[PDB]
């Protein structure tokens, strides 16, 4: 899902 | 070696500690904060999109506990990008999804939120009876097999160290990780004489799938509400 994709990449870096 | 599968076990389930966002005693010891019957009303009587708004809020701060899971996590820093990306997007759900058993109380039927424990009513405004509570039964589910920390670590590391997750690049760097992982995990189920535990497991993968659908919906259609 794209949502919780970028959720992911900003906690990530 | 056998020792080295122990500095596995005692690391994965740091890691897991670490980034709880409260401690499992300290989950237990609240248990007795129940919300009386005038704050569930309180909660009940709020829009449905201001309840959306806050669940989804709690939904995406799990979720980034269970990225820091991930980054101190064995070999998982290891990975490049691409993959780190792959695992969270296709586990990271799941994983909160079985976290969240160890806030919900059987006796009681009742879930921590937001600073006390109450039931399923405190959550009407959202609508979505079904979802809801199959969120509820799932969590009873998982109670029921009295998973401790050590294997709710463990088994949350195999959730997001998954080799066969479509996207991956590096599938041979994976696979060493889960191998490792399910070889930590089954010398700990040995031992503990609960090797049977995981048949018992109800299945997560539709519901995960679902929050993480509610969690985009609201980012998707913030500017049509209120500012927050
Ligand atoms: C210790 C701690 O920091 N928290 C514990 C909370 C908890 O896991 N509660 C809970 C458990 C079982 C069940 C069945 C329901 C709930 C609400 C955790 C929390 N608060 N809020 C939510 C969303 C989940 C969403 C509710 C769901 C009915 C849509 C709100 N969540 C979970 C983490 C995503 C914060």
């Amino acid at each position: 899902n794209m949502g919780l994709e970028a959720i992911i990449r900003k906690a990530l870096m | 070696s056998l020792t080295e599968i122990e500095h596995l076990v005692q690391s994965v389930c740091k890691s897991y500690r670490e980034t709880c966002q409260l401690r499992l005693e300290d989950l237990l010891r609240q248990r007795s904060n129940i919300f009386s019957r005038e704050e569930v009303t309180g909660y009940q009587r709020k829009s449905m999109w201001e309840m959306w708004e806050r669940c989804a809020h709690h939904l995406t701060e799990a979720i980034q506990y269970v990225v820091e899971f991930a980054k101190r996590l064995s070999g998982f820093m290891e990975l490049c990008q691409n993959d780190q990306i792959v695992l969270l997007k296709a586990g990271a759900m799941e994983v909160v999804l079985v976290r969240m058993c160890r806030a919900y109380n059987a006796d009681n039927r009742t879930v921590f939120f937001e600073g006390k424990y109450g039931g399923m009513e405190l959550f009407r405004a959202l609508g979505c009876s079904e979802l809801i509570s199959s969120i509820f039964d799932f969590s009873h589910s998982l109670s029921a097999l009295h998973f401790s920390e050590d294997e709710i670590a463990l088994y949350t590391a195999l959730v997001l160290i998954n080799a066969h997750r479509p996207g991956l690049q590096e599938k041979r760097k994976v696979e060493q990780l889960q191998y490792n992982l399910e070889l930590a995990f089954h010398h700990h189920l040995c031992k503990t004489h609960r090797q049977s535990i995981l048949a018992k497991l109800p299945p997560a993968g539709k519901l995960a799938s679902l929050c993480s659908q509610h969690v985009e919906r609201l980012q998707i259609f913030q500017h049509l509400h209120p500012i927050v």
